[PDB]
């Protein structure tokens, strides 16, 4: 069987964020080292 | 204000005894160290290239003449023109490391930040300090100047309820606490006590003591002493063996941290000085001008350390440069006369904080000896027990 998701709503959202996830690493922790040079008396 | 309003001869009797050239006069509460800087003319906070270049340019070239004559007979001299090299080197030292605390507090060439940031950085590092640090350390003096338990990044003193609780705690005065704390303020190596504030920079090497924006700025301000230690250190050592270390880096590095030690302590130190902690009568004015003390040197000493003796100058305007600390004080004296307080170069002033001013007590709000001291809450040890045998 199948579960005809194009006429549900969770499905929908649960579906495309796997797939924009799954498609490419998009996690950045080593841009947070801007983080830590916001108070510089330079 | 301790000895304060009484007739100005016996003050000046206090003054002579004491080795100082004035006492203070009376200041009330309730004023701004800030204040008496609408005074000062508007062109002594000027700006001029000549000036800053001879005041980094000449301890420089006392370093170099003392190092030019050392390598030229590198380790064939005997013992005393060595002291003398090193004594040279070091006032050098403290000249540049005045340049050095001057562009710290950004108010050396305010033009060029970056670059006065690096001067001061590179300047520190050979003495093994962070910049940051020490600018931390110093607003954090500056806010508690002369507050008790409060100002532990400037000289404070050691109180009498406290050594007390020590004397409990280790059961008599032969621990090694005691024994430490009277073989270091009563010998001449209190005059060196500088060094142990060298240790209690680096916060444990630790980030927790600050600011998380901050981080990446501390640490690179830990990263210029510690390659300095690691890079330059070992090269030395290498090309000149052990006495060839304790002949060109140790002995000029005793020699700046005497001067630093004497003048901080000679600064802030005095009799007629009370330590109060605040809320039981603590004012900023007061505390400020009333409470302090400037040293007297001979202008090549002063063309040498870059008028590295006048401190209220640039605490009544923390803007002040530095060619500009002698005349701001021709001003100050005009006005404030009074209450001023001064003294000069004297081993007899030297002599008492060594073995006359060692325990304070808050009592009598004042500077005891320290074997007095001891024998005496000795004494009231002896009292508390004869309240104990029954
Ligand atoms: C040069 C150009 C200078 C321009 C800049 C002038 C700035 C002047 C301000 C500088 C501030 C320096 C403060 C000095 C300071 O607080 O030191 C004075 C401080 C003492 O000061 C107080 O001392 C108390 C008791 O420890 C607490 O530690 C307080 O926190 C500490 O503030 O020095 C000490 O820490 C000495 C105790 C450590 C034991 C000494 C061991 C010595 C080792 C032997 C030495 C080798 C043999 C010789
Ligand atoms: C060996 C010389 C010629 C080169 C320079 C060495 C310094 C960079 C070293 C020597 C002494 C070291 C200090 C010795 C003791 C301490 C305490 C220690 O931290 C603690 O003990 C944490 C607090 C605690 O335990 O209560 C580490 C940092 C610090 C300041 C050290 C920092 C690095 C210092 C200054």
């Amino acid at each position: 069987c199948l579960p005809n998701i194009h006429t549900s709503n969770i499905l929908n959202f649960t579906k495309n964020y796997e797939i924009f996830k799954s498609a490419k690493d998009t996690s950045n922790f080593g841009k947070k080292i801007i983080l830590n040079e916001m108070q510089n008396l330079t | 204000t301790s000895l304060d309003g009484l007739p100005e001869t016996q003050k000046y009797v206090y003054a002579d005894e004491w080795g100082f050239s004035r006492v203070g006069a009376d200041f009330p509460p309730g004023s701004h160290p800030s204040l008496f800087s609408q005074l000062l003319p508007q062109a002594l906070f000027a700006f001029d290239a000549r000036a800053a270049v001879a005041a980094v340019a000449v301890p420089l070239a006392a370093m170099a003449a003392g190092y030019g004559w050392l390598w030229y007979m590198h380790s064939i001299a005997p013992v005393w023109q060595q002291a003398l090299c090193a004594a040279l080197i070091g006032t050098g030292y403290a000249g540049l490391f005045k340049v050095a605390h001057e562009c710290a507090m950004m108010r050396f060439i305010p033009q060029m930040p970056g670059l006065q940031a690096a001067l001061g950085t590179l300047l520190m590092a050979p003495a093994l300090y962070s910049l940051p640090s020490w600018r931390l350390h110093h607003l954090h003096h500056l806010l508690h100047t002369n507050m008790l338990w409060q100002d532990v990044w400037g000289w404070h003193p050691l109180t009498k309820v406290e050594l007390a609780d020590e004397m409990v705690r280790s059961g008599g005065s032969g621990g090694a606490a005691m024994a430490a704390a009277r073989l270091v303020l009563t010998t001449p190596i209190k005059l060196f006590a500088s060094v142990g504030h060298w240790l209690r920079s680096w916060d444990g090497l630790d980030l927790r003591h600050f600011h998380p924006a901050s981080y990446v700025e501390v640490l690179s301000g830990w990263a210029a002493p510690l390659a300095f230690a690691g890079l330059v250190l070992p090269a030395v050592v290498s090309a000149g063996g052990l006495s060839g270390f304790v002949s060109c880096y140790l002995a000029p590095w005793l020699v700046f941290h005497f001067w630093l030690s004497v003048l901080s302590l000679t600064a802030h130190t005095a009799p007629h000085i009370p330590w109060r902690a605040e809320g039981d009568g603590w004012d900023a004015g007061r505390a400020a001008v009333a409470g302090t003390v400037t040293l007297r040197l001979p202008r090549p000493l002063e063309v040498l350390l870059n008028n590295a003796n006048y401190m209220l100058p640039q605490a009544v305007a923390p803007g002040l440069p530095m060619w500009s600390a002698p005349a701001a004080y021709a001003v100050l004296a005009a006005r404030l006369g009074p209450y001023l307080t001064e003294a000069s170069m004297s081993l007899k002033l030297l002599t008492n904080h060594v073995t006359r001013w060692q325990i304070y007590d808050e009592e009598a709000h004042t500077y005891r000896p320290m074997e007095e001291v001891v024998d005496e809450i000795e004494a009231d040890l002896q009292q508390l027990a004869a309240a104990a045998q029954q």
